[PDB]
């Protein structure tokens, strides 16, 4: 009766959708369940469409009847004046002022406008990585932690001694060393605002494009109360400025220049802190690496012996390793070695016990996973070229 | 004569109905419903009239909509192919093997490589061969490059 | 140049007198010629000319 | 049995189901029956609805509308919309009258999508390759076998490698077990080039490298194939305006997408060259592109596998020895091999036979291999 079973389960399926609602994802339309058709009218004839424009001026600001002055974006420029339940003081002469057609009056204060592609920044969904997933890298992880964590979490013991915590890090090290899990890591952790930023993002192709979106990536993180901005690749942008002879760079070099007014201008910078993540941390302008932008300087030097024990053990923790371990071995066996080289040599472990079709990985498979990783790849290393940059 | 005078006398008046845009289709949807690009702004989505069938609005075709409540009505006669005006754009000259003179045994090979494949793409099948689709043509400017390609 | 690509590749190579001479022809062929033209003389005359 | 009951208490459920329903339906007054409220959604929506940008939403029930002609539209959005799948720049469908969000769009893909996606499966089979047992095992274990046996990799503990590097001369087979691994594989596949990857405006290579890459999660589980990445360097082209360090954050975003903040889905990366030692060394480290595998010239075991597998095919001629190609002691290449296969077919039917001949091979020799 198993067949029989399951077709009528599906006619059963086919009927509850025949009469409750089936297919209308085409044009974006939603089940059924949430279908306030008495609210929707009431408000299509209780809510009038409001056309955004901005107030450019307040003609006769004084207590008499006002006047403003209002743009509607690409359509006209029009005198106008305040609905009665819209209070004066909530209007002031940069608000998207939000007026309605029909003697355009019937005010909104509207916020700032925002680029679509600067606000698809917020680090929504937080990365999976913890701090526990980062090994010997102890002290940077301290540092890291209360620069960007510990005044968020709790100001008392800083307000208390009238410091004014350092706000901004650079993250700096050969490619692959926990920069970018530090990061990861920070974002998961912090109850705040994460606005991740890569240093290609900021390349657009017309002129005062991307001083245009890091003005508007910072005053967004301004109007957010608590905000962790953090430039991964941020060798992209910013690099020391060079005359040179033909304009090279000049773009780049302006967003640069607009990011460092932003850190620290003639304004305070606000509620901002800020990471930098580079593997090249030797063509980062000189303004850039000023003290007043990039207060807290981490290096995540390749882990010593210690810290490679520990990037093993992390590593290994879920894995089907056999009883004796040696990853002191490993360690000692894989020197001036990353975590990405001691990842890569566990995955080559786990891959040669497969391949063996055994399920316990054992000291030969991850010897042979290091002869593979570190001596067979050496060629493909990258950190005798980025320790000296 | 009659037919003739009424067809004029509400001629007048239909006349002063609003006229129809012309739109672009660029995709259909379920329900009778039609993606049109009205020019030269606007990207909407009609209803399609109940005399059109719905399977005839096949994307990249000219369409008429109703002036207020834009409606397909119409299926106009298809915009110039994309290819064809940018061919046109390009303008290389026609050519033929009769235009083509003093290089036969390159008419020969190109024709192997090109019409063979595509005429006979049985021959290649028997000799266990896959199909050529690579020509390079060397020579000074003005040798007849472009002539034989055309031409073939 | 990948011996992989380029199923096939011709030469088009400057025009021998013979080839000249039936260019010369060709586009000739629509112009008001004159009873007894010596096209070959021509071709021969032009030397190392292209179509 | 237990799963015969499983189904039971299943079927069950969904009998009470629909017998709720259809009581509640009917006891409806004359209305929202499921077509009434469609039909009255029919009306609410209007009969042209005009598709426009959603600059940000506000809240729910409230958003800011761009018009195609550039206007603002602070506007409700009802009920009838999901609320989801709205995002900043997103098509949304507009009442014509009052504006008002009604819908979303994008349904379609863009051609970016459709040229990247290969909607076939290349005919080309891990059996029509000859010599490659390793490679083949390698990247099997990286791209296939975590697909097809997910439970080995969990079971041990590890992840399986993100990227594979094909390293290797003019010809060797990098293209071809991509080739087969877009047959065997049920992941979309997602073919690039470097140089089509090296845009012409500013800012066009690394939007175009975000595009892909989104494209890869959209469409997971996916394989991203970027055949000759060493173009986005070696190569210099006077359409790119900014130059070698456009060049350099093309190569950057690169790095960024392959390993950086954002959490990839199941999108695995092959990438292929013959000129490994220009690649920036960021790029190959083992957190993005692991298992970088070599393809050397065949050996002459290997080559007689090659000539054996493109002349399956062919009527080689009683006298054609397959050997005399082998015997020619230099740097030869499956392509070579494949190349002077076809040529020999092609001199067979310009000479008028169906059967390929010594001669034949030894002047396709002569022609293609020029040595
Ligand atoms: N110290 C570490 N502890 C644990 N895992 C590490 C460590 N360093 C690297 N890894 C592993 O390597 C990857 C993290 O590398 P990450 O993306 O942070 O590199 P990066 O330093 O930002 O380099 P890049 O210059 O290439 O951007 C993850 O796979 C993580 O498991
Ligand atoms: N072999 C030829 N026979 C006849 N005309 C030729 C030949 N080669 C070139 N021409 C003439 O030269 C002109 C330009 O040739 P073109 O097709 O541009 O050659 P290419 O592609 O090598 O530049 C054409 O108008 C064509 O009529
Ligand atoms: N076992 C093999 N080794 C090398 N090449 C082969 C093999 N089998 C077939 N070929 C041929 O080699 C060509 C693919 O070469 P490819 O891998 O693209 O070289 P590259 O990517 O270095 O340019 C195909 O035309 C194919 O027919
Ligand atoms: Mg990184
Ligand atoms: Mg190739």
């Amino acid at each position: 009766q198993i067949k029989q079973v399951e077709d009528d389960i599906q006619q059963l399926l086919k009927k509850i959708n025949e009469l409750t609602g089936i297919k209308e994802s085409d044009t974006g339309l939603a089940p059924p369940a949430l279908w306030d058709l008495a609210a929707d009218k009431q408000t299509l004839q209780s809510e009038q469409p409001l056309q955004v424009a901005r107030c450019t001026k307040i003609i006769n600001a004084d207590s008499e009847d006002p006047k403003y002055i209002i743009n509607v974006k690409q359509f006209a420029k029009f005198v106008v004046d305040l609905s009665d339940q819209v209070a004066p003081t909530d209007i002031e002469e940069g608000m998207r002022v939000g007026v309605d057609r029909n003697k355009y009056q019937i005010h909104i204060p509207l916020p700032p406008k925002i680029d679509p592609t600067v606000t698809m920044m917020q680090v929504e969904e937080k990365p999976d990585v913890t701090y526990s997933d980062v090994g010997g890298c102890k002290e940077q992880i301290e540092k890291l932690r209360e620069v960007v964590e510990t005044p968020l979490l709790h100001p008392e013991r800083f307000v208390n001694l009238g410091i004014e915590p350092p706000k901004g890090v650079l993250l700096f090290g050969p490619p692959g060393t926990g920069k970018t899990l530090c990061a990861r890591a920070v974002a998961n952790r912090t109850d705040a605002c994460f606005i991740r930023v890569i240093g290609s993002e900021l390349v657009q192709k017309y002129v005062g494009e991307g001083a245009r979106m890091v003005r508007e990536l910072f005053e967004m993180a301004r109007t957010k109360k608590a905000c962790l901005i953090f430039f991964d690749e941020i060798d992209a942008i910013g690099g020391a400025r060079f005359d040179d002879g033909a304009g090279g760079d000049n773009e780049v070099q302006r967003t640069m220049l607009e990011l460092i007014n932003q850190l620290d201008g003639f304004d305070p910078r606000g509620n901002i802190k800020v990471l930098m993540a580079t593997n090249r941390p030797d063509t980062l302008d000189p303004a850039l690496m000023r003290p007043g932008r990039l207060d807290r300087k981490i290096e995540f030097s390749l882990p010593d012996l210690e810290g490679r024990t520990h990037i093993f053990k992390i590593h290994a923790r879920s894995m089907s390793v056999e009883r004796d371990i040696r990853f002191e071995l490993l360690a000692r066996l894989c020197p001036n070695s990353t975590g990405a080289e001691i990842r890569s040599v566990c995955t080559e472990a786990g891959m040669f016990a497969i391949r063996a079709r055994r399920k316990i990985a054992t000291e030969k498979d991850f010897l042979e996973a290091v002869n593979k990783v570190i001596k067979s790849y050496a060629k493909f290393s990258a950190t005798p070229r980025y320790m000296t940059y | 004569l009659n037919a003739k005078v009424r067809l004029l006398r509400e001629e007048l008046q239909l006349l002063q109905e609003q006229g129809s845009y012309v739109g672009e289709v660029v995709r259909a949807m379920d329900k009778k419903k039609v993606l049109v690009k009205v020019h030269p702004e606007g990207k909407f989505v009609v209803d399609v009239d109940k005399n059109i069938d719905i399977n005839d609005v096949t994307p990249n075709c000219r369409v008429a909509l109703r002036n207020d409540s834009y409606t397909l009505h119409k299926i106009l006669p298809n915009k110039v192919d994309p290819l064809v005006s940018l061919m046109m754009v390009e303008k290389v000259p026609d050519s033929t093997y009769e235009m083509i003179g003093g290089l036969d045994k390159q008419i020969k090979e190109i024709k192997e490589v090109i019409e063979l494949p595509v005429k006979h793409p049985e021959l290649f099948e028997a000799l266990g061969i896959a199909q050529p689709k690579g020509v390079l043509l060397y020579g000074p400017p003005g040798t007849g490059k472009t002539l034989l390609a055309r031409a073939v | 140049l990948r011996p992989g690509r380029i199923d096939r590749k011709i030469e088009f190579p400057p025009p021998n007198e013979e080839a000249r001479l039936d260019i010369l022809k060709i586009h000739s062929r629509k112009m008001n010629l004159t009873r007894g033209i010596n096209l070959r003389k021509i071709a021969e005359l032009m030397p190392g000319a292209s179509g | 049995r237990l799963k015969l009951l499983k189904l039971e208490r299943i079927k069950d459920y969904l009998l009470m189901e629909e017998e709720f329903i259809r009581n509640q339906e009917q006891m409806k007054p004359l209305e929202e029956k499921q077509e009434e409220e469609r039909s009255k959604v029919d009306d609410l929506r209007g009969t042209p609805m005009s598709v426009g940008t959603l600059e940000e939403i506000i809240d729910d029930n409230h958003a800011i509308v761009s018009t195609s002609v550039g206007s603002e539209h602070y506007v409700s959005i009802l009920s009838f919309v999901d609320k989801d799948l709205l995002e900043p720049g997103c098509s949304v469908l507009l009442n014509h009258k009052v504006h008002a969000v009604i819908g979303v769009l994008m349904d379609d893909t863009d051609p970016l999508v459709t040229v990247m996606k290969v909607e076939k499966a290349p005919q080309e089979t891990y059996a029509d390759i000859g010599g490659l047992d390793n490679q083949i095992q390698e990247i099997k274990e990286s791209v296939e076998l975590p697909l097809t046996h997910p439970e080995y990799y969990e079971e041990m503990g590890i992840k399986p490698p993100k990227g594979v590097i094909l390293y290797g001369p003019p010809g060797t087979g990098k293209t071809l077990l991509a080739k087969a691994v877009a047959n065997q594989t049920s992941a979309t596949f997602l073919r690039v080039v470097g140089s089509e990857l090296i845009q012409k405006y500013l800012g066009d290579g690394p939007k175009l490298v975000r595009e892909l890459f989104r494209v890869a999660e959209e469409h997971a589980p996916s394989i991203v194939f970027i055949d000759e990445i060493d173009a986005i360097g070696t190569k210099r082209y006077d359409s790119n305006s900014g130059g070698e360090r456009e060049i350099q954050r093309t190569m950057l975003e690169l790095l960024n997408q392959l390993d950086g903040f954002d959490s990839r889905g199941d999108v695995k990366v092959i990438m292929a060259t013959n000129r490994i030692e220009t690649l920036d060394p960021a790029l190959i480290r083992p957190g993005r592109i692991d298992r970088k595998i070599e393809f050397p010239l065949p050996d002459e075991k290997t080559k007689k596998r090659i000539f054996q597998i493109h002349t399956s095919r062919m009527t080689l001629a009683d006298d054609v020895t397959l050997d005399d190609l082998i015997m020619a002691k230099d740097d030869l290449s499956g392509a070579d091999i494949k190349a002077i296969c076809t040529e020999a077919g092609l001199m067979a039917l310009r000479e008028r036979r169906m059967k390929v001949t010594n001669e034949d091979f030894k002047k396709s020799k002569e022609n293609v291999l020029y040595k």
